[PDB]
């Protein structure tokens, strides 16, 4: 429990669009605009509308055989998790990589919740918060340029798997073998303009199972 | 002398001279309380699939590196036809919630040197990892055939072509054998036992489980010492197992599978 | 996670050709080196990969025990001695038998039991050792630990002259970690 | 107690990057984007990646024979420790030098702890907080570009030399005679644009061993 | 079973697995006293010096007769360098009073034959035989480099010319070791035990000893019955002994010997 409950930098989000306009799904530098909660690695895949969990870590450039890597993931979490499964809450931090004065709208969708991508209702307002879901705005000079806030363990599921789901999510086992369904703690979807750093916190942590971690080249 | 034991399972048992005693993983049993996210009472207490299942594994020959191993998915290595009635029942219901209670065996000589290490763990990957293709129904929770390697899963084993295989560093079913040792375990050291007894509780992300799609426990054999031993000893050195579903229930009555 | 510690986890000795495998050999004679010397420092590349090591790594101090596990697996048949040693740093390495057995040690006698449980003693100036290090210090590295042939191991005909001994280690019955930490990152290979 | 507790400057920080970036040990005119949290003299010693603890002071210019000092230190620390050993937490105080808008990430890393000068881990991120180790983060128009806090004593050692240490810090004797492994209260990297003053606050402040003044010119 | 024992000693520890017990010479253990001969307070409990210090002393071959013996000067055989801390104070101080922890190890095998005889023995001679040579510091309390004959102390051996041999019928420093049964011992038989575990008190004619001119005490290894082993069963078959110098008590303390 004492372990686990700091924060540590598990993802990154960039948004192009202003506040008050439509949420779109935009990729950008493999840079996404929403964010699937979850310290296991998360991305496009396939081209799925929006980021989902990932069965392995990619370099970003094609070239380089160097970090940093195209997939979302708390690198403390992967690199160090000697457990099976886990049980926590998530306390989320979002913060604005440069000093420009903020001013954002986020969404936060439950575990599996629909994600809702609709048009604005009503002319000029953000479309994210056009939703009875958890939301937070932020704007002004009187700011501090971030956002925290704790949400409760959401999945269906009676505990998360920490590394691998020996099977499939669907009765005709057609999923991509090896992810568990549902296991995350929801999204979040940003709208404004900026690019945001994103901070995990494990309350309440609770582990199961002890496993092998990460291996490690020899010296 | 008190290392000789037997084990009775309904019209089965087993029997050792050679046993270091059973291992319960976290000190738990299957108490074979009934799911309580299902309606339905469930069928249970069917004593004859509450026995002992005999399966040869796996032969050990002075080719096998440490850590090479072979892999029994759970429930799934008994849900064929020599699964008895736990089959022919498990088949029929939806959903099965069960522990294990196992017996793997393996005898060779007062000259012979080498020891295995025999184990229990849950979301351990049973997936085919000689290829790049998506684990399908048929053979994602299969016993294993031939011994395993360990080099390919210490980072784990991504199912995409090998030129795509360099830009990914870490799968989520990796195995850091190194600590293969913190799962419910025992060792089979020639030198002293010919046999190993296990037995876990029932863990799940969930109370019952839909077995048609998951396959929770593994039971894993894995050399830690190289087989070895001088000419003239016998060649012919085979590992066996007797796996008994701990108090199995069983909920969703339906038409069987295929 | 001090559970994982006490978990006995393998070592990676040296083949002869420079492979990595969890046991050493020993056979009909009595070498006037140790057969395997291992640094305690939870930085030894030799327990690198025990789940010992593994925890270790993401905590910056220990205190406290650590068990060396040796398990024969030889023939029923080969019978021999060891003579583990562990000598406190200040004097360097042990070069002999007759400086091991100056030292902590413990005789290993082969026969019905396999394996020997031995213990490295917390002999430290500090309450306190590091885990890692830059450079090697008075508390980050604690000294060797040998083992030695005291007799040959000896046999019959019709079996192999060489003899396997799995190496195993873990924190002891009084050991712990304090402070995480993250680890120096490496790419996984 | 009461004389040192007291905020008395005692170093200077600059650094030339955004928060949103690599953090990279620099030096300009004498002044590093990372500090060693300790009273006694500090600086790049012998091309050393992040500052060390000096054993002299030299003068910032080769010609005036005049301070500005190219070393780090609490000046009225070095010219006033009448002890050989001390004891106490330390209250920092880190000051924006100008009043443009602050946007920073400040890192501490306990007394030997590792600096982790990695890369980042998600794109657009201070990678100086992407760790578990203590660090703040201050930005915005309703900031007052200060931060301060207070630290532990985390020195492996029972007590820090306040002036001299009479030996090696290494079995091998090769390391720089007169400095203490260890005896610092950890250190401070920054990131995100600006200058910035320190100043140190000696709480529950403990001496031992009576000791001479720096000796002063006769009048 | 009962025959596994651990021995500690200061930062030294033996182990066996073949004991037979521990023989108390004279049923007997130096306390520790001091000497009631010395008005200086004697230096004792000196753990660095109450220890076990082991040595490598012969190798045992088919070619050893029964009686054929290596001798072990005490405290001579470890007043040298390797005598630690027990050594480094001995040697600066004029007396010393203690008694002897021994253990003497020799393994072999199932199927190897003979029996060696282990025993300490006070005012025993241990000056050089192979010469007519007057015994000198520097030659007469050393540790055997070689197995000794048998027949030539049977008598006793007179430090005279081989002429003058013939008319001395009987030298003090004769040996019936038909008899050396009558010395605190135990029997290190090959089929039986790997090792022997003595202790004696201390012993002297007087209340303590002016070492550099005395070895009053003996450890002894004869060999019993000839070393026997067939064509392919190990023939390097060696022994060593483990000494303590039990509660060892120094007066007289002054500039080192050289």
């Amino acid at each position: 429990s004492f372990f686990y409950d700091r924060s540590t930098l598990s993802s990154v989000l960039q948004s192009t669009s202003d506040v008050s306009s439509k949420f779109t799904p935009s990729t950008a530098k493999n840079l996404q605009n929403s964010i699937l909660l979850t310290p296991l690695p998360s991305d496009i895949v396939n081209n799925s509308v929006l980021p989902e969990q990932e069965r392995w870590i990619s370099f970003a450039s094609p070239t380089t055989q160097k970090p940093p890597y195209k997939t979302k993931q708390d690198w403390n979490f992967i690199m160090f998790s000697p457990f099976t499964y886990y049980k926590c809450d998530l306390e989320v931090t979002l913060s604005k990589n440069d000093r420009e004065t903020i001013s954002s709208v986020v969404r936060y969708v439950p575990c599996g919740a629909p994600s809702d991508l609709s048009d604005q209702t009503m002319p000029q307002t953000p479309s994210l918060a056009d939703t009875r879901d958890p939301h937070m705005w932020v704007v002004g000079q009187g700011t501090t340029n971030q956002i925290s806030f704790v949400i409760p363990y959401t999945s269906p599921l009676s505990v998360l798997p920490s590394v691998w789901f020996n099977g499939f999510s669907n009765f005709d086992n057609s999923s991509r073998f090896g992810v568990a369904p549902n296991a995350d703690f929801g999204r979040l979807l940003l709208q404004g303009q900026g690019t945001f750093s994103v901070h995990y916190r494990y309350k309440k942590m609770r582990v199961f199972c002890p496993r092998p971690t990460v291996f490690i080249p020899w010296p | 002398s008190d290392r000789v034991s037997s084990d009775t399972a309904g019209n089965t048992a087993t029997n050792t001279q050679s046993t270091v005693g059973r291992l319960f993983g976290f000190g738990q049993r299957h108490k074979g309380k009934h799911p309580a996210s299902c309606a339905d009472t469930a069928t249970d207490k069917v004593l004859a699939a509450e026995r002992y299942y005999t399966i040869k594994l796996a032969s050990w020959t002075k080719t096998q590196e440490s850590f090479d191993h072979i892999r029994v998915p759970l429930p799934h290595a008994l849900a064929g036809e020599n699964g008895g009635v736990f089959s022919s029942t498990l088949r029929r219901h939806y959903l099965c919630k069960c522990g294990w209670r196992i017996q793997v065996q393996c005898n060779a000589s007062q000259f012979h040197a080498g020891s295995l290490l025999v184990f229990m763990a849950p979301e351990f990957d049973t997936s085919n990892h000689s290829t790049e293709v998506e684990p399908r129904a048929d053979t994602a929770f299969k016993v294993d055939a031939n011994w395993q390697k360990h080099a390919q899963i210490l980072t784990g084993h991504a199912y995409v072509n090998t030129t795509t295989k360099v830009n990914v560093p870490l799968a989520l079913n990796h195995q850091n054998f190194w600590q293969w040792t913190t799962y419910p375990h025992q060792i089979l050291n020639l030198r002293t036992n010919t046999t190993c007894d296990l037995e876990v509780p029932y863990v799940n992300v969930c109370p019952t489980s839909s077995w048609t799609q998951h396959a929770n426990w593994t039971l894993v054999i894995a050399v830690l010492t190289p087989l070895q031993y001088s000419q003239g000893s016998a060649t012919t050195i085979e590992i066996t197992a007797s796996i008994q579903p701990v108090k199995p229930v069983f909920n969703g009555l339906r038409h069987t599978v295929v | 996670l001090l559970s994982l510690c006490k978990i006995p986890t393998f070592l990676g000795n040296l083949d002869s050709n420079k492979k990595r495998i969890p046991y050493f050999s020993a056979t009909n004679s009595t070498p006037a080196t140790p057969l395997v010397t291992y640094q305690v420092t939870l930085s030894c590349s030799c327990m690198a990969n025990s789940m010992l090591a593994a925890v270790a790594r993401n905590f910056n101090q220990y205190r406290g025990s650590l068990n060396y596990l040796f398990v024969f697996t030889g023939s029923a048949m080969t019978k021999g001695k060891f003579l583990i040693s562990y000598t406190p740093p200040g004097a360097g390495e042990p070069k002999t038998l007759d400086q091991a057995m100056q030292a902590t040690y413990a005789i290993w006698d082969l026969g019905l039991n396999s394996s020997y449980n031995f213990t490295v003693p917390f002999i430290s100036p500090t309450h306190y050792r590091q885990t890692s290090y830059n450079t090697p210090t008075i508390t980050s590295v604690d000294g060797w630990l040998t083992v030695w042939q005291l007799t040959p191991l000896t046999y019959p005909l019709g079996v192999p002259n060489d003899s396997h001994i799995l190496t195993l280690v873990s924190g002891g019955d009084d050991f712990t970690l304090r402070m995480p930490v993250t680890f120096t990152k490496y790419v996984p290979q």
